[PDB]
Parts: C-alpha cells; sequence; structure tokens
C-alpha cells in the first residue's frame, strides 16, 4: 500500500454527503448539467 | 500563475499587448501617454511575482527547526 | 478567487495550502488525494523565471484550513513534505504543458471533518463529466481582484473563496489566446454578457477544479489552476491541467515501489 488509505471513500464530505447535507451553491452545478 | 501588465519596459511574462502574454524570447516595449505597448523579440526580465504576502499567526516552531 | 464567496466550513475538506518556511507565506494551492499524497501544479514547485526550485526543507503544507492567515489549532493539520515529484515532461516554456506535481506527505494523517480526500476521474467519469457548459467549482485563498491601488493586502480574503465556473468548448479557449493550447489543459469561465463572472487569480494556482457526479454523489478533481491572462476579464478564461489526461502518469507515481 503505497497509495494509503481513501481511495474507497474519497469525495464525499462528512459535513455534507455523509450527512445526507447539500452545501448552499451545489445545486448550480447540477442545474448545469441539466438545463 | 497569473500574467498581469507588464509594468517597466523591458519585462516579459506579463501582458503587453492587450490581454496577450509577452513571452520568454521578447520583451515589452512600455507606450507611455498616447503610446500603445509593443511587445518585440529581444530578451526580457520577467516580471517580478507579487509576494502573496500576509500577517499570518505563528504555528507551532516544531515546524522549522 | 474573484467574484466568488466565502466557503462554508467544511465545503472543501481536501484543500490543501502550500506554504514557504522562511519567510511564511502561502505559495499556491494544492489537493488532498489520500492520507499521504498531495496533487498541485509543477509551477507552484519548480519555475525558472521566478528562479523558483523548491525543496522538501522550504516547505509545509496546510490541510483542514478555512480561515486565511489563523492558525486553527483544533482543525488544521501541518505537515513536512517527504517528496516532490515533477511530471517528467513538464514544460515551462510555452505556459505549462503539464502542470503537476505530487508531493507526498513525511506522514499520514488522520481524517476528520475538515479533512478529507477528493477523488481522481477515470474514462467514465472524465467522458460523463468534461462537457462544454457543465459547471465546476474552484476554491483557494488567492487575490479577490487582478489588481489593487494601495496594496495586495486589501484584496487578500479573510476565508477559503469558493466559484463555480462553467467548462468552455476547445475552439472557444483557442480563440480566446495565442498561447498554443494542449490537450493537457483545458479552459473555464463565463463568455462576456453570460452575466456571470468569476475566475482564479494569483495564489489560487495549484487548487483544484473539482465537479460532482450525479451518478455517485462524489467529487472529483478534473482540473489543477495552472495559468491564465490577468482575472475575470471579458474574453479571457482560466487555463487549467487536465488531471484525467495525465492520470497514468500519477499512477506511476503513486504504484513505483520506493513510494
Ligand atoms: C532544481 O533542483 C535541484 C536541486 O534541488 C537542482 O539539481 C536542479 O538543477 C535545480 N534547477 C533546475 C532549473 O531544475
Ligand atoms: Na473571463
Amino acid at each position: 500500500k503505497t497509495f494509503g488509505a481513501g481511495e474507497a471513500d474519497c469525495g464525499l464530505r462528512p459535513l455534507f454527503e455523509k450527512k445526507q447535507v447539500q452545501d448552499q451553491t451545489e445545486k448550480e452545478l447540477f442545474e448545469s448539467y441539466i438545463e | 500563475v497569473v500574467y498581469t501588465d507588464c509594468t517597466e519596459s523591458g519585462q516579459n511574462l506579463c501582458l503587453c499587448e492587450g490581454s496577450n502574454v509577452x513571452g520568454q524570447g521578447n520583451k515589452c516595449i512600455l507606450g507611455s501617454d498616447g503610446e500603445k505597448n509593443q511587445x518585440v523579440t529581444g530578451e526580457g526580465t520577467p516580471k517580478p511575482q507579487s509576494h502573496n504576502d500576509g500577517d499570518f499567526e505563528e504555528i507551532p516552531e516544531e515546524y522549522l527547526q | 478567487i474573484v467574484e466568488g464567496q466565502d466557503a462554508e466550513v467544511g465545503l472543501s475538506p481536501w484543500q490543501v495550502m502550500l506554504f514557504r518556511k522562511s519567510p511564511q507565506e502561502l505559495l499556491c494551492g494544492a489537493s488532498l488525494i489520500s492520507d499521504r499524497w498531495v496533487l498541485t501544479a509543477a509551477h507552484c514547485l519548480l519555475y525558472p523565471p521566478w528562479d523558483k526550485n523548491f525543496t522538501v526543507d522550504d516547505l509545509l503544507v496546510r490541510i483542514g484550513k478555512h480561515s486565511r492567515t489563523r492558525y486553527e489549532r483544533k482543525v488544521e493539520k501541518i505537515s513536512m513534505l517527504d517528496k516532490i515529484y515533477i511530471h517528467p515532461r513538464y514544460n515551462w516554456k510555452e505556459n505549462l504543458d503539464r502542470d503537476i506535481a505530487l508531493l507526498k506527505l513525511k506522514r499520514p494523517i488522520e481524517l476528520s471533518d475538515y479533512i478529507h480526500p477528493v477523488c481522481l476521474p477515470d474514462k467514465q467519469t472524465a467522458a460523463k463529466l468534461l462537457h462544454a457548459g457543465f459547471k465546476g467549482r474552484v476554491t483557494g485563498w488567492g487575490n479577490r481582484r487582478e489588481t489593487w491601488t494601495t496594496s495586495v493586502a486589501e484584496v487578500q480574503p479573510s476565508v477559503l473563496q469558493v466559484v463555480n465556473l462553467p467548462l468552455v468548448e476547445r475552439p472557444v479557449c483557442k480563440a480566446s489566446t495565442r498561447i498554443r493550447i494542449t490537450d493537457n489543459m483545458f479552459c473555464a469561465g463565463y463568455k462576456p454578457g453570460e452575466g456571470k463572472r468569476g475566475d482564479a487569480c494569483e495564489g489560487d494556482s495549484g487548487g483544484p477544479f473539482v465537479m460532482k457526479s450525479p451518478y455517485n454523489n462524489r467529487w472529483y478533481q478534473m482540473g489543477i489552476v495552472s495559468w491564465g491572462e490577468g482575472c475575470d476579464r471579458d474574453g479571457k478564461y482560466g487555463f487549467y491541467t487536465h488531471v484525467f489526461r495525465l492520470k497514468k502518469w500519477i499512477q506511476k507515481v503513486i504504484d513505483r515501489l520506493g513510494s
């Protein structure tokens, strides 16, 4: 293990996704994908 | 790096003509009053970096010595 | 970050500040990709025009930081560096082809509410997410404006800034500048009279451009803040290292026996 821990749980924020809470502006990002 | 405006003649790696970097084998002749700037072939000095200068609170001495 | 907002606490837990030891100052942004590895731009470490060539003794990284200047004791981790790795084909002539570097932390860190790795994209991720008009997100402690009246101090933020910016079409990127753009770069930002603004600026470079996947709810670093002609100028765009295109080199370095 030269990479270390963190790959399996990457990209998931403890204060957001882990708590099923959205940050104040992520909605904007998704709107950009949709319309 | 952000290329910003050349601030004296002879500089390169800065914005010389409009919003265009004046690159390595070139140098920037600064227009004064009513003159355009010109990026010309020649040896230039990179515009010095602006120090990202602050008032940092001191961290433990252990992270230096 | 020009035209951004104060980031919420814990918004970008992969955010890393690269710091010079003596004088103490912010050098660049960087990102955390594991308990042990930090990604940044090559030019943050090696840049001959500024006589810049850092060794591991010159630098610290700071993680889980929200404030720019405070020392946040119960919250931030300061780490030394074991090794610097600069992409071997990094071409600091012609604006920074392959502007990518890996820093190996002297010690593995604990994760926390404020410290957590970002995902690196794979093929599917790149194919799904990299489309003109799709918005990503840039974060950093750099200048809030390209220029100032009195002092740089006046454009410096108290807290980490964030801005959301759209990927721009390659032809539009190429048309916006006379610098040769390679496949190792992409540009992002609003077109004039899109009626929104924003950009990376001085002190943000080496920092991450991330996108959230709708498919798995995970954040991915598609970019590294690499270069710009000014900040937030009309008809100009931020340029970013294409992380996915350089992933093979990332894998090589990390999978190597030694580290
Ligand atoms: C960069 O770093 C090493 C010293 O750490 C040195 O041997 C090398 O020549 C330096 N200069 C450049 C321009 O790479
Ligand atoms: Na712009």
